């Protein structure tokens, strides 16, 4: 029994360890958010199937690492789920062939905010994996151990929802104008959604988000956001109603507003905080 | 914030 990675690392009869590069591509799905399937990663093969049968476990241990080690989740092993980090070995899946076959692992994350996000550097350690062999043969015992890093960077979902981008940069018509901010949302399965704007304001009604420019700066007037005509100001939960597997706009507009004195030439930025909760 | 957006936008002499 050995096995060996897609880039064709391996780790020969009696075990060992190896680390483990895959392109990572986060997706929330219902109840669970998908961190990383390893079914394409991994395969393994029974060196002498007409004589012996080998047996593969996920053995307790295995986990998260990295910035994803506080998160707790499901692993799916040959379809069934069972949870994550493995407390308790998982049952026995039979390799039988001399073909390579994927070991099926794949890796969840438990949803614990809205639409929230953490983000992966590439060549971080996302995971610890053991697998352990045993057979019907003699009492051989072995030890895989996976290291499992992130070959990019990516952001993993750890909410029911997700969002078209993280970072979103619009640019208004030269003063006086406006213009729509592209953000849409979804959830894995129909949720009751809201959210709310953070950022630094000029006025009573924390309404209007200062310019903070900081070459050459404008004076007089801040950026504030409308949807269809209302003023979504900082720090007041925005209603968007059920939010299912169908994108939702959020609707947003940025204009520029006065802030007061007189608006002389220069640049205007404004950096504004998108926050997603449940109703 | 789960989102960040950045607007830009520039007020020019007349
Ligand atoms: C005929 O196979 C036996 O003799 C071989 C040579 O000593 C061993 O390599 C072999 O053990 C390895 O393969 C089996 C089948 O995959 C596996 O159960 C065992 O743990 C080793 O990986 C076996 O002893």
């Amino acid at each position: 029994f050995a096995c060996k990675t897609a880039n064709g690392t391996a780790i020969p009869i009696g075990g060992g360890s190896a680390n483990v590069y895959v392109n990572l591509a986060p997706a929330v799905n219902v109840g669970q958010n998908l961190v990383v399937d390893l079914s394409t990663q991994i395969f393994c093969h029974n060196d002498y199937p007409e004589t012996i049968t080998d047996y593969v476990t996920l053995q307790r241990g295995s986990a998260y690492g990295g910035v994803l080690s506080s998160f707790s989740g499901t692993v799916k092993y040959n379809g069934s789920s069972y949870p994550f980090p493995t407390t308790s070995e998982t049952p026995r899946v039979v390799y039988n062939s001399r073909t390579d076959k994927p070991w099926p692992v794949a890796l969840y994350l438990t949803p614990v905010s809205s639409a929230g996000g953490v983000a992966i550097k590439a060549g971080s350690l996302i995971a610890v994996l053991i697998l352990r062999q045993t057979n019907n043969y003699n009492s051989d015992d072995f030890q895989f151990v996976w290291n499992i890093y992130a070959n990019n960077d990516v952001v993993v979902p750890t909410g029911g929802c997700d969002v078209s981008a993280r970072d979103v940069t619009v640019t208004l018509p030269d003063y006086p104008g406006s213009v729509p901010i592209p953000l849409t949302v979804y959830c894995a399965k129909s949720q009751n959604l809201g959210y709310y704007l953070s950022g630094t304001t000029a006025d009573a009604g924390n309404s209007i988000f200062t310019n903070t420019a900081s070459f050459s700066p404008a004076q007089g007037v801040g950026v504030q956001l409308t949807r269809n005509g209302t003023i979504i100001p900082a720090n007041n939960t925005v209603s968007l109603g059920a939010v299912g597997t169908s994108a939702v706009s959020l609707g947003l507009t940025a204009n520029y507003a006065r802030t007061g004195g007189q608006v002389t030439a220069g640049n205007v930025q404004s950096i504004i905080g998108v926050t997603f909760v449940y109703q | 914030a789960d989102v960040t957006i950045t607007v830009n936008g520039k007020v020019v002499a007349k």
